[PDB]
């Protein structure tokens, strides 16, 4: 089958700047009838792919002039000449010259934004959950930038590492920020042995950490 | 214009057959060729095959005689049947015209021998002490369910601008996700705020009111 290798796997950009995504095919994509079947797609979070370019460079109607395709044979490029914040998504190349039709593995485009500190919130285990016998303490770290960040849970000042589950949101198309959620899950019995529950966030936006805390 | 829509089961056990339906509205299916494309966890896409207006088909060799694509032209819908599935057949299934000009919304399908587990929906209200703040953040913890997916809305989608729904994580073979909403402190508890949670696999549809901790 014809294999498509995209490069790079991920890249970042500042609105107004341009970006360049490549697609390498294992063999020429020029059909016996001299037509090249290289298609380019844009896929946003929670959506199906959306076709942008057909036949390597032929523009679809309704796609901004921003997007352009070039290349031939085995080497193709998708270029966006003046990136808008809406443009964040995963981009794929596809060939329909040979059977079976194949896709490249995708290229993740991310945006650059001004730095931003996270809004932190801690929540005690709900009564319903404690009734069942477990105790999850949750802390939301919303709307920050850059994505790199550290969270530490502390029980009565004592640092806790085991029992934590973390989850990162995808970058926001509207404001280019990131969000994260951290949960420390304990048995009802273990939670009742301490009083102070603390969530601390360390991020570029500060030398000192943001501390959210509650006591039983 | 041309609008696509997938439908089918959320969970199917190994060795069984998976069957989906693509329902088309707008034009007639005799005006084009139609396909099935799936996306695995990792986001890799595999073109499954297509069916022409004459009933003729092309199937990807990777699906070693386990696939069948047929149609119901009067009903304006086409189908997919995949044999003796295994874990590897877990993915989200999309239907699209053969060139990818139009696509449906996609449908999540998990193949497993594990039993369906409905989520425990717990509310997240701030600890009983507080209030110097102009905004207030609440949340819902959707715990220990299987398989994926579940969807969350706050107040039936009336509250959307300050929402964050986080991707589920796996813990002891079960999924757990959370969602947060931020509103002006003058709206809650003054007015109610409820998170609506749906878990398709177990046919779960629960509304949980966020109550202040007294």
């Amino acid at each position: 089958d014809i294999e498509l290798t995209q490069s790079p796997a991920t890249l970042s950009v500042t609105p107004g700047n341009s970006v360049s995504i490549s697609c390498r095919a294992s063999q020429s994509l020029v059909n016996e009838d001299g037509n090249t079947y290289l298609f380019w797609y844009q896929q946003k979070s929670h959506e199906s792919p959306r076709l942008l370019i057909k036949y390597a460079s032929q523009s679809i109607s309704g796609i901004p002039s921003r997007f352009s395709g070039s290349g031939s044979g085995t080497d193709f490029t998708l270029s966006i000449n003046s990136v808008e914040t809406e443009d964040l998504a995963v981009y794929f190349c596809q060939q329909i010259t040979d059977w079976p039709f194949t896709f490249g593995g995708g290229t993740k485009l991310e945006i650059k934004r001004a730095d931003a500190a996270p809004t932190v919130s801690i929540f005690p285990p709900s009564s319903e959950q404690l009734t069942s016998g477990g105790a999850s303490v949750v802390c939301f770290l919303n709307n920050f930038y850059p994505k790199d960040i550290n969270v530490k849970w502390k029980i009565d000042g004592s640092e806790r590492q085991n029992g934590v589950l973390n989850s990162w949101t995808d970058q926001d198309s509207k404001d280019s920020t990131y969000s994260m959620s951290s949960t420390l899950t304990l048995t009802k019995d273990e939670y009742e042995r301490h009083n102070s529950y603390t969530c601390e966030a360390t991020h570029k936006t500060s030398t000192s950490p943001i501390v959210k805390s509650f006591n039983r | 214009e041309v609008k696509l829509q997938e439908s089918g089961p959320s969970l199917v056990k190994p060795s069984q057959t998976l069957s989906l339906t693509c329902s088309v509205t707008g034009d007639s299916i005799t005006s084009d060729f139609w396909s099935w494309i799936r996306q695995f966890p990792g986001n890799r896409l595999e073109y499954m095959g297509f069916v022409q207006y004459s009933g003729e088909t092309a199937y990807n060799p990777s699906l070693k005689s386990r696939i069948s694509i047929t149609r119901d032209t009067s009903k304006n819908q086409y189908y997919l049947d995949l044999n003796s599935v295994t874990t590897e057949d877990t993915a989200v299934y999309y239907c699209a015209n053969w060139h990818g000009d139009y696509w449906g919304q996609g449908t999540t399908v998990t193949v497993s021998s594990a039993k369906t587990t409905p989520p425990s929906v717990y509310p997240l209200a701030p600890g009983s002490a507080a209030q110097t703040n102009s905004m207030v953040t609440l949340g819902c913890l959707v715990k220990g369910y299987f398989p994926e997916p579940v969807t969350v809305t706050w107040n039936s989608g009336s509250l959307s601008s300050g929402v964050h729904t986080f991707p589920a994580v796996l813990q002891s073979d079960l999924y757990t996700l959370s969602s947060s909403v931020t509103v002006p402190s003058s709206t809650w508890p003054s007015e109610t705020v409820t998170c609506n949670v749906a878990h398709p696999a177990s046919s779960t549809k629960v509304d949980k009111k966020i109550v202040p901790r007294d």
